């Protein structure tokens, strides 16, 4: 309903869930799972 | 062809820009390596496969034994047209094919694809360890270059 | 599948039992740094994952993919028989048309 009212159905992702520093460490860990932070689902070094 | 994989990179706004997405072919978990994983060890998988094959052989023997009792059950449940010889022939072929499939699945679990579930075995390491080759055994890398 | 799952449960039990004997072997073959607790944890996780894969293989052999080898079971009939549906149970055909 929000998307139809506000033309915000498609939300382009500006940034990956992982930073440039955690990109490859996440690539190389099959158990690396995103966690919530400031309502955004991002990768953190805690789970790598 | 031991291994093969495809991958994408990440968010971006440059399609021709290459990325490190295929680095996931080397992914494994390294939180606690105090002891080697037994699954990477060839002889452990060999004895596991040997006991599984013994179980499958016992399964074949029990199935062929039960086939006589099942034929008698079908002898009354299929009328006088029942042929003992034909029933035994079809059902023995079925048992043999099932046993072949179990042997193949055991060899797939312990020889070929023992690294499907294990996150501590990367696709590359596990693909080589199927043939008992270590990471050091890749001698050449044909780069896109 | 039931007898195979019983076999896999027995396999779990024998592996977990053998793990104590394998820890003593590794206790002398890894020096005084060996941790009984840590070794048991890693190897119990490994046994659990291995038996999970064994259970999945049995369910894939007898439930999902029992028709891969059998040539008397067509792909269509076998795919439906995975869910216990007969050839008659396809109600609609979305034609290319």
């Amino acid at each position: 309903h929000n998307a139809i009212t506000r033309n915000t159905m498609f939300v382009a992702k500006d940034k990956a869930p992982y930073s440039d520093e955690l990109e490859q460490p996440v690539y190389l860990d099959p158990l690396a799972r995103v966690e919530e932070n400031k309502k955004k689902l991002v990768f953190s070094d805690k789970t790598i | 062809l031991a291994m093969t994989a495809t991958a994408t990179d990440k968010i971006g706004r440059s399609v021709p820009a290459p990325g490190k997405g295929i680095l996931t072919t080397a992914r494994e978990h390294h939180g606690n390596l105090k002891y080697p994983s037994p699954l990477l060890n060839i002889k452990y998988r060999k004895r596991q496969l040997n006991k599984r094959l013994e179980q499958i052989k016992s399964w074949e023997e029990t199935e062929l034994s039960y086939l006589q009792e099942e034929a008698e059950l079908a002898k009354e449940e299929f009328g006088d047209e029942f042929s003992m010889h034909e029933f035994l022939k079809e059902r023995t072929e079925e048992v043999y094919r099932e046993s072949k499939r179990q042997v193949s699945d055991a060899k797939k679990q312990w020889g070929n694809s023992f690294y499907k579930s294990d996150p501590r075995i990367a696709p590359l390491r596990g693909a080589l360890a199927a043939f008992n080759l270590t990471i050091d055994d890749i001698g050449v890398a044909s780069f896109h270059g």
